[PDB]
RNA sequence: AAAUACCACUACUCCUAUUGUUUUUUUACUUAUUCAAUGUGAAGACAUUGUCAGGUGGGGAGUUCCUUUAGUCCCUCGAAAUUUGAGGCUAGAGGAGAAAAGUUACCACA
């Protein structure tokens, strides 16, 4: 069994998209995730993936729709950012 | 959730009283400034406040299992 | 120094997660409007609030050696682990616990897995690789660690058998002297 | 260390008064300033904001300084007085680039 990073594996376009691929050797631009709207939604996927099955579907929909709810904070915070500056 | 077969699903239900507890813990404030507290074998039916929120922390406080694993922090 | 990445946090708060019940307390804002992040110096991760990390900046890189609380270190195959640095907060929030007798905690002090012949108070429901956090009976956070068997196999292993396999222990205050 | 009689000087510490200057703290008020409205009200001399000198900058854009050594007892700064420490000069030695890279008589597994 060997790491498919090891290998020099070409991405693959499915379903879930490859995006904008970065170059190998190179460069990447460091993202830094340092919003606390962003460690909210982080910290979701994190509880969520721990907790994992939960056999109420009330409490399923509520988990996910925390989920959403931070990534849609974290949108608009980032659009707002976009904004100030932009005119500003 | 003091229920006893509700008790024992606990853990593997997933049942969770946090969020009441917050709610309690930071609403006992207004329960101690509001003035409607004292104009009123049932659980649940109780018509006044004061004998509500006795409940309230007689199952916080001293809930009826594993009374000697309440959280000291939440005691205090 | 740097904040973490979206993958490192990942990684974190996947291991804290894995000791640790609450964490949105943990990154909950403070009274005075303040919270606290997540840096990384060298290789090693810190827990710490976001003013110290502010008024921290001016050091240079190269004259930085601590700030808040070193939660552990990332490896160089991108695999976190924790430290008994940062058992005091695994301590404040701790998933699962386990009580040792001071003939083990004795042991456990040297390094050495705690066994049935030395626990003496369990925490109920508790599975076989979970997270567990050892105290003795007076309440002192010893360490941290991954328990060997679930709670009814404890209850009827061998007394001398591995119940917690050590992760951690107060003896590295004693190599860091 | 310094020796007292004699008479000459300026050196600070602690108080007083008026024949005066500034700097800082607290309090009070609107004229500095901030917010709302259109065809005047409130807050308040604090914030906010601007200009230089700096510290850091693993983020963004562009291109391919200190330490040691030996010397003239040649210059500057700090200290102490009957000497030192830190720099300065001469020329040897150290420190394609945030992607990751190199290494170990060590550890675990295979």
């Amino acid at each position: 069994v060997y790491s498919e990073k090891e290998l020099g594996i070409p991405q693959l376009n499915t379903v879930t998209p490859v995006g904008v691929t970065k170059p190998k050797g190179k460069k990447k631009g460091k993202v830094f995730v340092d919003d606390r709207e962003s460690m909210n939604t982080i910290l979701a996927m994190v509880e969520a993936e721990k907790q994992g099955q939960i056999e109420s579907k009330i409490m399923r929909a509520r988990q996910l729709e925390e989920i959403r709810e931070a990534r849609r904070i974290e949108a608009e915070k980032k659009e707002a950012e976009r904004k100030a500056l932009l005119e500003n | 959730l003091e229920g006893q077969d509700a008790h024992n699903a606990r853990s593997d239900l997933h049942l969770d009283l946090s969020f009441f507890i917050t709610n309690l813990y930071r609403s006992l404030l207004s329960l101690s400034l509001n003035p409607d507290l004292e104009l009123g074998n049932n659980k649940i039916n109780l018509q006044t406040t004061t004998v509500l929120l006795l409940r309230c922390l007689t199952s916080v406080l001293l809930p009826p299992w594993n009374i000697r694993s309440v959280p000291p922090i939440r005691l205090a | 120094m740097r904040p973490l990445t979206d993958q490192e946090m990942k990684i974190v708060l996947d291991k804290l997660a894995n000791y640790m019940t609450d964490l949105k307390s943990l990154i909950a804002p403070l009274e005075d409007g303040d919270r606290y992040v997540f840096r990384m110096q060298k290789d090693r991760v810190y827990y710490v609030k976001l003013s110290i990390a502010n008024i921290a900046t001016c050091v240079a890189r190269d004259k930085l050696l601590s700030l808040g609380t070193c939660l552990g270190k990332m490896t160089k195959s991108g695999k976190f682990r924790l430290h008994i640095t940062a058992l005091p907060i695994l301590a404040q929030n701790a998933r699962y616990k386990i009580w040792v007798k001071d003939n083990g905690a004795q042991p456990f002090l040297y390094g050495s897995n705690i066994v049935k012949a030395h626990v003496g108070r369990w925490t109920e429901d508790c599975p076989e690789h979970s997270g567990c956090v050892v105290y003795n009976m007076a309440d002192i956070p010893l360490g941290f660690g991954v328990t060997a068997r679930s709670t009814a196999e404890a209850r009827r292993l061998d007394p001398t058998g591995i119940v917690c396999f050590r992760q951690a222990d107060c003896g590295e205050y004693l190599r860091d002297e």
